[PDB]
């Protein structure tokens, strides 16, 4: 399962 | 940076002429991972071919698997030709049943 | 009988139009079970896998809503990369991204992973501590500043640890049929004359699982490179592995050489030696 959260760089 | 690919043409199963079986063309090791990979029947490009979903190593090489299903002869050539932009000219890699 | 599961995502720029090309895989260990292709029609997170197929409408909906906006996150990076490095917009850039968790023989959390790549390169990864960042350069600099303000492993953290492991026990279980099978090398050993005075030895491992192997020949009960050829691991193209190793060796002594073969399915290294 992915993870949620995924900011940016 | 660019990485130039690494190229193995081998059957799925050991190679028995009149017997199907599976013609795969594995190219890794390469940067970026735009690429032209095509399986040549005596040096014709085969339509029902198919390949892998990209992915890649440790090191950010790509990887890829290009197939088709096939029923070798004792006349019949294989090949795999493999076009990059590390590549000046098309890269052939003909099929060896022992290899 | 430790294990994994590891996402891989792609991103490529394309300037002359539209949107960049996203691919998403997903893994336990050698076996694939989703993916994701923007240039497909569905538009959503697919099985690869028949044991992943055992989960529900919500599964679905909520990985392909997900891997959505990780392909979106990708094309902002891409832009933001492209003004970090001072780089035309005319060319074609590439954002990489891996991350996962790893169990251990135990089946508890061993380690957690998140590293990203641009170009092929080193970017910036989190380290093993899972708390602290490492930077490959000055523009990585400043994503690692910023990801710390934003507690940014933190919230890694949790997931790795937590969430991640979780499922990848739940997937090891659903489908133990396969996962959690080792697949023995199917060995052989074929002879092939070079000359009237050489001949070469190529020893077969066919069949295996995992990738994991290691195969070595030995002349008289010593190890040998010289003259030796080993090529990269292959898939078979069904979810197994192929790999060979070959030595050239003088006409009349095949016996001397034996071919060893270390695997996770073979309770004990095999020697293979020819007729």
């Amino acid at each position: 399962s992915l993870f949620n959260t995924i900011a940016v760089l | 940076i660019q990485r130039t690919p690494k190229i193995q043409v081998y059957s799925r199963h050991p190679a028995e002429n009149g017997k199907s079986n599976f013609l795969n063309c594995y190219v890794s090791g390469f940067h970026p991972s735009d690429i032209e990979v095509d399986l040549l029947k005596n040096g014709e490009r085969i339509e029902k071919v198919e390949h892998s979903d990209l992915s890649f190593s440790k090191d950010w090489s790509f990887y890829l698997l290009y197939y088709t299903e096939f029923t070798p002869t004792e006349k019949d050539e294989y090949a795999c030709r493999v076009n990059h932009v590390t590549l000046s000219q098309p890269k052939i890699v003909k099929w060896d049943r022992d290899m | 009988g430790s294990h994994s599961m590891r996402y891989f995502f792609t991103s490529v720029s394309r300037p002359g139009r539209g949107e960049p090309r996203f691919i998403a895989v997903g893994y336990v260990d050698d076996t694939q079970f989703v993916r994701f292709d923007s240039d497909a029609a569905s538009q959503r997170m697919e099985p690869r896998a028949p044991w992943i197929e055992q989960e529900g409408p919500e599964y679905w909906d909520g990985e392909t809503r997900k891997v959505k906006a990780h392909s979106q996150t990708h094309r902002v990076d891409l832009g933001t990369l492209r003004g970090y490095y001072n780089q035309s917009e005319a060319g074609s850039h590439t954002v990489q991204r891996m991350y996962g968790c790893d169990v251990g023989s135990d089946w508890r959390f061993l380690r957690g992973y998140h590293q990203y790549a641009y170009d092929g390169k080193d970017y910036i990864a989190l380290k093993e501590d899972l708390r602290s960042w490492t930077a490959a350069d000055m523009a990585a600099q400043t994503t690692k500043h910023k990801w710390e303000a934003a507690h940014v492993a933190e919230q890694l953290r949790a997931y790795l640890e937590g969430t991640c492991v979780e499922w990848l026990r739940r997937y090891l279980e659903n489908g133990k049929e396969t996962l959690q099978r080792t697949d023995a090398p199917k060995t052989h050993m074929t002879h092939h004359a070079v000359s009237d005075h050489e001949a070469t030895l190529r020893c077969w491992a066919l069949s295996f699982y995992p990738a994991e192997i290691t195969l070595t020949w030995q002349r008289d009960g010593e190890d040998q490179t010289q003259d030796t050829e080993l090529v990269e691991t292959r898939p078979a193209g069904d979810g197994t592995f192929q790999k060979w190793a070959a030595v050239v060796v003088p006409s009349g002594q095949e016996q001397r050489y034996t071919c060893h073969v270390q695997h996770e399915g073979l309770p004990k290294p095999l020697t293979l030696r020819w007729e």
